[PDB]
């Protein structure tokens, strides 16, 4: 999902209120949501493996 | 904290004209004063004693739920603390009266932030007071002890059962309240908007609340009175299942005479709650009576609790006198709003909480301590108390007959009373 | 520029009595405490705050500190009108600008 | 000697005032003789059976007089039912509302002083009639044409005959406030909308025999200069009130056409806080 | 459990008949009709009661004689083993703290403050809970 | 009628403060002479009028509000559009970059890089610009409220003014494009989010994984 | 946990502020949260300076001097413990803090007096927000700064002793 | 001062004074006689 998303999410600054965007201002946290819960569920995997087996 | 707000009143009040408070620094004195000394000291106090001795007077090894009793305590005096800490606000406190009136309070007049916090800690002291309530039912109702049935328990018991019931009818009711007026207060909610029945809306809840608790801060005083006297006339307690079904009548009438509150309004049904008021006057006489035949013809000694006693006696007596009085609306359509109605209040709450909470100290220091208080100093302190009282609000009464209103900053030379 | 009803209640610091046009006083912008903008100014209590730590001037008495971590008056500039009615300097300050050191303030 | 069993209570200038006095003297006589027995036993009890003398086994154990309870129980009941009824009837002798008034005054209460409307007069006698409502109002507050208004430097004065039916009518115009004239032994609530809040904001007195200056208080908590909205009550005589009428309709502030009828301009019984 | 149900139920007596009475005296006689929150206030009062005094009822209909309602009772009927009671705990007070951050963050209305009130609330009363269910650590 | 209608008005709530003749009880009010229909606008509409102090709402609706304005004026006006209406979309500008280089250097000392609050001495401070329309942030500066420097409209001119309000408007409405605004301070918040978000999350996983004793 | 709340907190927003300029302000101040003890000290430290001949000494050289003492004074403690203790053997198993009431009084304390200079350099944004006054935050942690941190103290020694008991 | 739990015993409860039942056992006889004369 990061990846899609850094590769196909509309970026570009247009921050106005002629046309309201409301999806400039997603980018950055959709980077950061699906980076930090990808990169956490694998850490949970291994913890739990760690605890478990 | 109270008492010295009550002296800085008295020291402006003499002496006519401004000397060195304001109008506004008054106004949050007496609100302030009214509002500790009426849920800060007293309905805690209540719960203070009912923690001391109900375990050991049912037979019990502890309460009912021993974590929700401390909770209670904490949540006490956070709320107390967070509503007496609206005088670092540049705006100060809570500068409406200790009632709070219908339009007074939105956001348009009484702006400031003081009423915010007094709203909030109001509410947080009820919620430790409705589970100190719980806690208490269910200890009296559960823990008890494997011989002593309902009819063998003491009236200090009997007393707290009742006083949680009625605490529990009557707080929920200020706290709703409370979250409406802090609704609208905050997002312009029109729900006490006098375009609507708004203004007497909230006399109506505030005093359906209001007036049971001021019978929730006497029951258990009555109460401690009835257990000092057996042991100092060295008698039994004159007629138990009298006083047992007196408690029981005044609890009862105590939620159906609110609006006697509300006379001066020109909006209330004058007979029926009269007659309430009238009717409830009667089992505290029962009481008084019951309380003169346990001392009558025993052998009587005098030490410090009953001294305190036989002061609430007298004290009370004359504060009821007056308040019987005062249940008459043609002559409360004169004498409401004055110093007639202070005088009076201040004779029934001095002479049941001040006088049976110094009395039950002194009677239950032993049992919780291991040691005595001295006598001499006891005797001093009573004596100091008992002339104190009758010298600052005996007067009062004349002063309000003469018209001066309540809650008065300050009053001409030329007018009476100086 | 200070309203004229006043204009009794200035107190003129020793050697800086001319140094006004009338109703025009013109201070320095400088805090002596450490060189941050004093730009809070407050127009009926009269009073000049410094928004960095929070140091209080009287506008009304040579910009003398009343409040704060400053120790210091400001700098006042002498100020009249030219031939052509614009407004300009009469001189320099008569003192260093902005915060002290050692060899002077 | 009754002045001193009043405890304080002044003479009325008003027939219900008067009848009002007569039941407070009679309760407070009552109240006293109940005071004085129970006292009295209480003093018996402590000075008599306190008698824990050089010798003792122990007193008596007794503790149930079950017809002496019932006896005691039902006294009170009938001592409260006779003030129930003596109450009952002062108190409906004090809100007639006799359908014809004679003066009709629009009491206006706002934040901190007051206003008086004079809205209509007509006397039984045909000696005077006028009529003075207006449509200045353009919404439950009454305009009318003749209104003393005070300011923090002038008390407002109220001027009235001696001896007709008189009729307030009392509106606030932000919070609640009081009409207590202390001569009156009656008071009430000034409600922002009496109307929407089920209140009667109507009263009348019969008829005022005693002529002079008397001073109203404010008996609510209304803010900050609650203690600051007094007003003054002349009652004078109906051919001066008619003059004064008279002299007022042509243009005249309320201390002139005071001064045009021989009286003091400004109140007597009060003065403005200088500290306001 | 007699006399607890009998007190209850004499109260709701009293309450619903100060009720219908109040709600009736004030349909006729009064300026705008029903009074309408004193009416409520009695109404929810006599619920209140009546609740309560149910309950009792029908707990005390389906046992038997408990040793504190029967006179001439022996000290030595009552032995055996009470309930669990709570030594010290240290969770209250943050319960306390925890409404009293929410409460001062709705008096100065700041929404951050309030959902950190709420979240501490959470927090605290799961702590009280959990107390005595814990396990030991798993390791 | 409006001078009339404005007097009369006036007459009843306002010569209790101020005056008859509108020149200023010495205890009460201020003068009020040579304010204009601006200055009865913003005080009105903000509802800080008639008073005994922060916004409210307005007791005169839009058309007793104008005739006092007249009648004011009639003993700095109202910006209008051609239809009699007042102006609203009109006041904005077009040059952001200067708007925000003067408001940098006349008001953000007062209430802050992007509008909040400002703290001031003893008491007062200053609000938040959120609320405030295009008109009554015209009249604010052209009157200068108490404690605020009154802007007169020969140091900052007309089109000055509009490329403020342009500035302010943008400020106030604009989504944050790096997430939750944490309140528009600056590193307190961000330090009391960390310490109670990250630190708290840390700490928890390291009780999580390690053992205790 | 990072690159949640990277993504989805905002901090820093310098587009909001513009470039720096000697001219304009703002009522913003405070520098991260690690630097604002020093700010704190700054803002309530009072005004003492000194003047002799042609020289002056100002106020924020108390700033410095306090800064540059606890700098000191922090790599010094173990050698300073172990001088007034006395004790200078081995160590390998740690010490529970309850039985050790002195220095876990001596590290409230300094907690305490870090946390008062720490809430000293919020104090517009605490006034705005809870309404209390500017001189009266002022005068609140000057006064709190120095009666504080005993207070601390004493609490923290009862209380490990009650610990142990 | 009581100790933790309160009590280390109880009496017999056959009535609202057993405590002086308990420290006066001479007078139970006395206590039940007179009770009603009034
Ligand atoms: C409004 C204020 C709400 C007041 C809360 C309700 C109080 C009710 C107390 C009645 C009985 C007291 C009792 O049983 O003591 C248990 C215990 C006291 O412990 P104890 O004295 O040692 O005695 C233990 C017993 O021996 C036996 O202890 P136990 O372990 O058997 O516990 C029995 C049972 C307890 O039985 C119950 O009382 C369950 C009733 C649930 C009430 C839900 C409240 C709804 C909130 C209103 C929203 C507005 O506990 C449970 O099984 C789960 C309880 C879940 C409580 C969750 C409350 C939600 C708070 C979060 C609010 C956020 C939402 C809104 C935004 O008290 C509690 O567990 C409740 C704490 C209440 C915190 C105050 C909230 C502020
Ligand atoms: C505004 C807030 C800002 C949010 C901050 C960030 C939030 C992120 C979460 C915080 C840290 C992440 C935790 C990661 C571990 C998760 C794995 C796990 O659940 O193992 C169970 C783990 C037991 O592991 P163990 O090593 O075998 O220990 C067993 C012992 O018997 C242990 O027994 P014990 O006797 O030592 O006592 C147990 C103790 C142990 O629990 C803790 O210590 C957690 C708190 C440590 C945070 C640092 C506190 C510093 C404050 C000063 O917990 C309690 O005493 C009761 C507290 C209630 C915790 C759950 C309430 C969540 C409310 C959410 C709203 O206990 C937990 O950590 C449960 C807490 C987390 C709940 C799960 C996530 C819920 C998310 C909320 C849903 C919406
Ligand atoms: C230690 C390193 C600290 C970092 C760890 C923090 C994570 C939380 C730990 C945790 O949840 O796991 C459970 C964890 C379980 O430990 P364990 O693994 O089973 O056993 C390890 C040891 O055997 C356990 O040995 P222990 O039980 O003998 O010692 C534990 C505790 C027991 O020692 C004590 O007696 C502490 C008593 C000090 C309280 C004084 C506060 C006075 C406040 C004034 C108001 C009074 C009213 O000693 C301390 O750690 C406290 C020292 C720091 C106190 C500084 C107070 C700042 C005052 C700021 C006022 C402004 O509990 C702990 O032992 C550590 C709790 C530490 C609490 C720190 C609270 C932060 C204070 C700053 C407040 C900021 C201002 C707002
Ligand atoms: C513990 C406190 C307490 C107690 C016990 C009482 C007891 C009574 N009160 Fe009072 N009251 C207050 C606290 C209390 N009050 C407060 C705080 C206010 C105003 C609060 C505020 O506005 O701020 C107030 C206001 C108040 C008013 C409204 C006054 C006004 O605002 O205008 C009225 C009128 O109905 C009233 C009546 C009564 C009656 C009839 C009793 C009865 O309980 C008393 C009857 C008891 C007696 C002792 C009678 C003695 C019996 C006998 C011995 C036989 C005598 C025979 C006869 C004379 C009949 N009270
Ligand atoms: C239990 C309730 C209670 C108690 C105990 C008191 C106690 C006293 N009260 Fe109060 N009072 C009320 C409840 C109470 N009052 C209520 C409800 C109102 C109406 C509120 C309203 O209008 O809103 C009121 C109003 C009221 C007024 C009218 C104010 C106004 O309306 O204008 C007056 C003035 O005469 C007064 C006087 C006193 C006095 C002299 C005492 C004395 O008994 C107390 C004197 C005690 C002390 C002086 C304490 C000793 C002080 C120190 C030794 C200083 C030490 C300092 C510290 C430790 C911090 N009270
Ligand atoms: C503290 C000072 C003295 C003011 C306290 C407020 C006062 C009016 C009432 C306190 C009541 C008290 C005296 C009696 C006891 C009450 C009880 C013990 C609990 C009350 C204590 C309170 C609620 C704790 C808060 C204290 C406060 C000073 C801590 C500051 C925290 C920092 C400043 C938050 C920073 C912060 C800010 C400022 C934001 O605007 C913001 C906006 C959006 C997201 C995040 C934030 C954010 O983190
Ligand atoms: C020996 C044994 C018995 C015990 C040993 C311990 C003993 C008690 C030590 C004696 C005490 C004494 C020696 C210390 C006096 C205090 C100090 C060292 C005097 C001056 C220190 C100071 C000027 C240097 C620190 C660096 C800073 C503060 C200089 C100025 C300064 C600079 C340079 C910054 O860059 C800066 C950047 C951002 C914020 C602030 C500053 C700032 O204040
Ligand atoms: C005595 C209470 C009071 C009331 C009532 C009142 N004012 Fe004011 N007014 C003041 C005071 C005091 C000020 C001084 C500035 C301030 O307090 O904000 C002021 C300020 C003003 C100003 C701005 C002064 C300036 O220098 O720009 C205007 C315009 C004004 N009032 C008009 C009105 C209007 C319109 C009403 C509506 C009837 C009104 N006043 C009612 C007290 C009052
Ligand atoms: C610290 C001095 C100060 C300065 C400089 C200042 N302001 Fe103000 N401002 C205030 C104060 C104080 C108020 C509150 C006025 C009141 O309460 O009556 C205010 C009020 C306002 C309001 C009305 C807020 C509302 O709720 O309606 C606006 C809009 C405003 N200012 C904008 C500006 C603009 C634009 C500038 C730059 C030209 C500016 N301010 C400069 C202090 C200042
Ligand atoms: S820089 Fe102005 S006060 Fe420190
Ligand atoms: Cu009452
Ligand atoms: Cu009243
Ligand atoms: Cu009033």
């Amino acid at each position: 999902a990061l990846l899609l998303i850094f590769l196909f999410w509309p970026w570009e600054f247009k921050a106005a209120d002629g046309e309201s965007d409301f999806i400039y201002s997603l980018t950055t946290p959709l980077y950061g949501l699906t980076f930090g819960l990808s990169i956490l569920s694998i850490a949970i995997g291994a913890v739990l493996y760690q605890k478990r087996f | 904290v109270g008492g010295l707000m009550a002296l800085f009143m008295r020291t402006e009040l003499a002496m006519p004209g401004l000397q060195f408070l304001s109008n506004e620094q008054f106004n949050q004195l007496f609100t302030m004063h009214g509002t500790v000394m009426l849920l800060f000291y007293a309905t805690p106090i209540v719960f203070g004693f009912a923690n001391l001795v109900l375990p050991l007077q049912i037979g019990a090894p502890d309460v009912a739920f021993p974590r929700l009793n401390a909770l209670s305590f904490w949540l006490f005096l956070f709320g107390a603390l967070i509503a007496i800490a609206g005088f670092i606000t540049p705006g100060g406190a809570a500068d409406f009266g200790w009632t709070a009136y219908s339009p007074l309070t939105d956001a348009i007049h009484s702006p400031g932030a003081g009423g915010d916090l007094w709203i909030m800690g109001l509410a947080v002291g009820g919620l430790g007071t409705i589970l100190g309530g719980v806690n208490m039912i269910t200890t009296v109702v559960c823990m008890r002890a494997p011989g002593m049935t309902m009819f063998r328990m003491p009236i200090f018991t009997w007393n707290i059962l009742v006083t949680s019931i009625l605490v529990l009818i009557a707080f929920p009711i200020l706290t709703a309240a409370l979250f409406g007026l802090a609704a609208d207060r905050h997002l312009g909610a029109h729900i006490y908007d006098p375009a609507n029945g708004g203004v007497l809306l909230w006399q109506h809840l505030f005093w359906f609340f209001g007036h049971p608790e001021v019978y929730i801060i006497a029951l258990p005083f009555f109460g401690i009175v009835s257990e000092i006297f057996p042991v100092f006339s060295r008698k039994p307690i004159f007629g138990y299942t009298t006083l047992i079904y007196a408690t029981l009548a005044i609890a009862a009438l105590s939620v159906a005479v609110w609006a006697h509150h509300m006379y001066a309004t020109g909006a209330v049904l004058l007979p029926f709650f009269s007659f309430m008021t009238f009717l409830i006057a009667v089992p505290t006489g029962i009481k008084f009576f019951n309380w003169i035949g346990t001392m009558w013809k025993g052998q009587l000694t005098f030490e410090t609790p009953m001294l305190f006693s036989v002061g609430f006696l007298i004290t009370f007596l004359l504060g009821g006198l007056s308040g019987v009085l005062l249940a008459s609306p043609p002559l409360d359509f004169h004498v409401t709003d004055s110093y007639f109605v202070i005088a009076h209040f201040h004779y029934v709450l001095f002479g049941t909480i001040v006088f049976a909470t110094y009395a039950g100290i002194y009677f239950w220091f032993p049992k919780m301590t291991g040691r005595l208080l001295d006598e001499r100093l006891g005797k001093l302190h009573f004596w100091l108390t008992f002339i104190g009282f009758h010298t600052t609000f005996l007067v009062q009464h004349w002063l309000g007959d003469e018209g001066m209103p309540r809650r008065y900053a300050d009053y001409l030379p030329t007018d009476g009373f100086t | 520029r200070i309203k004229p009803s006043d204009l009794g209640r200035v107190v003129k610091r020793k050697g800086q009595e001319s140094f006004n046009f009338g109703e025009f006083f013109a201070f320095t912008k400088v805090c002596s405490h450490l060189g941050c903008p004093s730009s809070l100014y407050e127009q009926q209590s009269y009073r000049i705050l410094c928004p960095c730590h929070q140091s209080q001037f009287d506008a009304l008495h040579f910009a003398k500190p009343i409040f704060g971590p400053a120790a210091r008056a400001l700098a006042q500039l002498p100020i009249t009108i030219d031939t052509d009615g614009y407004l300009v300097a009469n001189g320099d300050f008569v003192e260093p600008v902005g915060p002290a050191f050692w060899e002077r303030t | 000697w009754s002045d001193a069993l009043a405890l304080g209570w002044p003479t009325g200038i008003t027939p219900e005032a008067k009848l009002n006095r007569e039941l407070w003297i009679g309760s407070v006589i009552a109240s006293f003789a109940v005071g004085a027995i129970v006292w009295g036993l209480i003093f018996w009890t402590s000075a008599f059976h306190r008698k824990k003398a050089t010798d003792t086994e122990l007193p008596r154990q007794f503790g149930y007089n079950m017809p002496l309870e019932l006896t005691l129980t039902v006294i009170p009941f009938l001592i409260i039912s006779v003030l129930f009824y003596f109450t009952v009837v002062v108190q409906e002798r004090m809100m007639h509302k006799d359908p014809n008034p004679e003066v009709v005054i629009d009491v206006t209460a706002f934040q901190w002083n007051w206003k008086f409307g004079y809205q209509k007069i007509a006397f039984a006698d045909g000696s005077f009639d006028y009529d003075g409502a207006d449509p200045e109002r353009k919404t439950y507050l009454n305009f009318d044409k003749i209104e003393t208004l005070g300011t923090s430097s002038e008390i407002p004065v109220l001027v009235l005959p001696a001896g007709k039916r008189i009729e307030f009518v009392l509106n606030s115009a932000d919070v609640i406030h009081g009409f207590w004239v202390p001569e009156f032994l009656f008071k009430r609530d000034v409600l922002p909308e009496p109307k929407a809040n089920n209140s009667d904001n109507v009263f009348q007195v019969s008829e005022i025999q005693q002529t002079g200056a008397f001073v109203g208080r404010c008996t609510e908590m209304c803010g900050t200069f609650h203690a600051m909205m007094n007003f003054e009550v002349r009652v004078v005589e109906p051919n001066d009130f008619k003059a004064y009428i008279d002299q007022r309709n042509a243009g005249k502030t309320n201390a002139e056409a005071l001064a045009a009828i021989n009286q003091p301009p400004l109140a007597i019984t009060t003065e403005p806080f200088e500290s306001r | 459990m007699h006399i607890e149900a009998r007190l209850f139920e004499i109260l709701t007596a009293f309450f619903a008949l100060a009720a219908v009475v109040y709600a009736v005296l004030t349909a006729m006689f009064a300026t705008g009709g029903v009074e309408w929150a004193g009416t409520t206030a009695l109404v929810l009062t006599t619920g209140l009661t009546l609740i309560t005094g149910t309950f009792f009822r029908f707990v005390a209909r389906r046992l038997d004689t408990r040793p504190e309602d029967y006179e001439d009772a022996e000290i030595s009927d009552g032995a055996g083993e009470l309930g669990f009671f709570a030594p010290h705990s240290w969770w209250p007070i943050l319960i306390s703290l925890s409404f009293s951050t929410a409460a001062v963050g709705a008096a100065l209305w700041l929404p951050w403050l309030i959902a950190a009130g709420v979240a501490f609330v959470i927090t605290s009363v799961c702590g009280l809970v959990f107390e005595y269910y814990w396990g030991p650590e798993k390791h | 009628a409006l001078l009339r209608t404005g007097k009369q008005l006036f007459d009843t709530s306002c010569v209790s403060c101020h005056g008859a003749n509108l020149q200023g009880v010495p205890d009460h009010g201020p003068s009020l002479i040579g304010v204009g229909e601006a200055a009865v606008y913003f005080q009105v509409s903000t509802g800080r009028m008639p008073a005994m102090a922060p916004r409210k709402d307005p007791i005169f609706d839009e058309a007793q509000i104008d005739a006092i304005g007249a009648y004011v004026q009639a003993n700095p006006t109202v910006v209008r559009n051609p239809d009699g209406s007042i102006a609203t979309q009109s006041l904005r500008g077009n040059d952001l970059g200067r708007g925000g280089d003067l408001f940098r250097l006349n008001c953000a000392s007062c209430h802050n890089f992007t509008g909040k609050g400002g703290a001031l001495s003893s008491g007062k401070y200053a609000p938040d610009l959120a609320p405030a329309n295009e008109q009554q942030i015209l009249t604010a500066m052209l009157t200068g409220p108490q404690n605020m420097p009154k802007f007169s409209n020969r140091q900052l001119s007309f089109e000055a003014k509009k490329d403020i309000i342009a500035y302010v408007k943008v400020a106030t409405e604009a989504r944050q494009p790096g997430g939750y605004l944490l309140g528009g301070f600056g590193p307190a918040p961000e330090g009391m989010a960390m310490w109670i978000i990250g630190m708290v999350a840390a700490i928890g996983l390291a009780l999580w994984i390690g053992a205790r004793s | 946990v990072l690159g949640l709340m990277g993504g989805l907190l905002q901090i820093n927003p310098i587009w909001n502020l513009g470039p720096y300029k000697p001219s304009q302000v703002s009522a913003g101040s405070q520098p991260d949260f690690y630097m604002m003890w020093t700010e704190g000290l700054a803002r309530i430290w009072p005004p003492w300076e000194f003047y002799f001949w042609h020289h002056t000494i100002p106020a924020p050289v108390w700033v410095a001097v306090i800064m540059g003492l606890v700098f000191v004074l922090l790599p010094a403690y173990p050698f300073l413990e172990k001088r007034f203790t006395g004790d200078y053997a081995h160590h390998n198993l740690l010490q529970r803090p309850r039985d050790v009431p002195v220095r876990t009084a001596i590290g409230a304390m300094a907690i305490a007096f870090y946390m008062v200079l720490t809430l000293a350099a919020m104090n517009d944004i605490i006034a705005l927000k809870f309404h209390i006054s500017l001189n009266a935050t002022t005068w609140i942690g000057r006064i709190g700064m120095v009666i504080l941190p005993p207070f601390v103290y004493f609490i923290t020694y009862r209380w490990c002793i009650g610990l142990q008991r | 001062p009581p100790p933790r739990h309160n009590f280390t015993e109880l009496p017999r409860i056959r009535s609202e004074r057993p405590a002086f039942e308990l420290h006066y056992p001479h007078m139970v006889e006395r206590m039940r006689a007179e009770a009603h004369v009034g």
